[PDB]
């Protein structure tokens, strides 16, 4: 099989930037002329878009710019002005044989302005306490970098191993992410305390912002 | 314009059978140069696996041959995937992709939605709703908690409200299951002047919740 290896891997530019990721494939993908690579951007949830055919062909209605250069073994697609809608992984592809074969993908993001995360806390709902469990939710909304640390706190006691975070994909209206945080707990454990407090460290943050409430 | 609509995705125990089906509208099955199958295990790349060209030859990537055959339907306008000997890895979104007359053929410019197959002995469990109640801004949300396989769809007031709308991608919870939360922020005035509703809908399990949310 044809391997294909794209760099970089991801890549983070500031908004109407240029740029430019390669591909190597491992044999020559050149034909009579042409040579047969192609480029796909996959936006979160979505299938892949076809951005360029034949190394440099742009796609019907695909903005102009996108471009693609390069022949044999060495190819380069280059985004001219970055914006912010162009959050997405981009994949080479060879068509030369089969198995038509992809490259791993490069993750691309806006590099905006620090921003501070919202932060907001969550007690579980009494529907959810009649079921045995509680989940405690912290909310980091729109914040960038993507980069935080969130620290649960149980009657000022540092917790460990009993939450999990999720992370927002970018959202190109503002170039931002948000975050949750659960944590759980039995809810006999929950009725044993009464102060839970997520602490929320960030770059956008002079000092580590807490949100609390008390159980009652 | 060419439509491709995927369907016949879901949970299916080891050693199984699927059976993927692509409804083509808005253009004619026959005039395709090529219609091809390609997937993407969860946050992997995508891997091409079958084809067949408009003259019905075949063609199958070495990594599954043996228990893969696509085939077509020109009457109905649909072409079709069937796997068997199901194996975990085989757990994907599948879409199916049309290929081009033009430069080399083996590119793709019209892709389906895709439709997720899961290998598991794991059951169908639907997930429970709970509100994330609101404490200038403030924060309300949904908390989707327990439930298998993949996929749940949340909207707000029947999607009516969308900006501000954060639905986070699913975490895999140790016990197997999934949780996902869907949050919103709106204006603190509007708390009392207004109803916040989460719509969930988690098909495989034929689970459907409307959740007023508030203070």
């Amino acid at each position: 099989d044809i391997q294909l290896t794209q760099s970089p891997s991801s890549l983070s530019a500031s908004v109407g930037d240029r740029v430019t990721i390669t591909c190597r494939a491992s044999q020559s993908v050149d034909y009579d002329g042409d040579s047969y690579m192609n480029w796909y951007q996959q936006k979160p949830g979505k299938a892949p878009k076809l951005l360029i055919y034949a190394a440099s062909y742009l796609e019907s209605g695909v903005p102009s710019r996108f471009s693609g250069s390069g022949s044999g073994t060495d190819f380069t697609l280059t985004i001219s002005s970055l914006q912010p809608e162009d959050f997405a992984t981009y994949y080479c592809q060879q068509s030369h044989e089969d198995p038509y074969t992809f490259g791993q993908g490069t993750k691309v993001e806006i590099k905006r302005t620090v921003a501070a995360p919202s932060v907001f806390i969550f007690p579980p709902s009494d529907e959810q306490l009649k079921s045995g469990t509680a989940s405690v939710v912290c909310l980091l909304n729109n914040f960038y970098p993507r980069e935080a640390k969130v620290q649960w706190k149980v009657d000022n006691a540092p917790q460990s191993g009993n939450s999990q975070e999720s992370v927002t994909e970018q959202d190109s209206k503002d170039s931002t992410y948000s975050l949750s945080s659960t944590l759980t707990l039995s809810k006999a454990d929950y009725e044993k305390h009464k102060v839970y407090a997520c602490e929320v460290t960030h770059q956008g943050l002079s000092s580590p912002v807490t949100k609390s409430f008390n159980r009652g | 314009e060419v439509q491709l609509v995927e369907s016949g995705g879901g949970l299916v125990q080891p050693g199984g059978s699927l059976r993927l089906s692509c409804a083509v509208s808005g253009y004619s099955i026959t005039s395709g140069y090529s219609w091809n199958w390609i997937r993407q295990a969860p946050g992997k790349g995508l891997e091409w696996v079958a084809s067949i060209t408009y003259d019905g030859s075949t063609n199958y990537n070495p990594s599954v041959k043996g228990r893969i055959t696509i085939s077509r339907d020109d009457s109905k306008n649909t072409f079709y995937l069937q796997m068997n000997s199901l194996r975990a890895e085989d757990t994907a979104v599948y879409y199916c992709a049309r290929g081009s007359h033009y430069f080399g053929h083996w590119h793709f410019a019209v892709w389906g939605q895709g439709t997720l197959v899961t290998v598991s002995s794991a059951s169908t469990k639907g997930p429970s709703v709970f509100p994330l109640a609101p404490s200038g801004t403030a924060a309300l949300g949904c908390l989707v908690k327990d439930y298998f396989p993949e996929p749940v769809t949340v909207s707000w007031n029947s999607g009516a409200l969308t900006s501000g709308v954060h639905t986070f991608p699913a975490v895999l919870q140790s016990s197997g299951l999934y949780s996902l939360s869907s949050v919103v922020t709106v204006p603190s005035s509007s708390l009392g002047t207004q109803t916040y509703i989460c719509n969930v809908n988690h098909k495989p399990s034929n689970t459907k919740v409307d959740k007023k949310v508030e203070p």
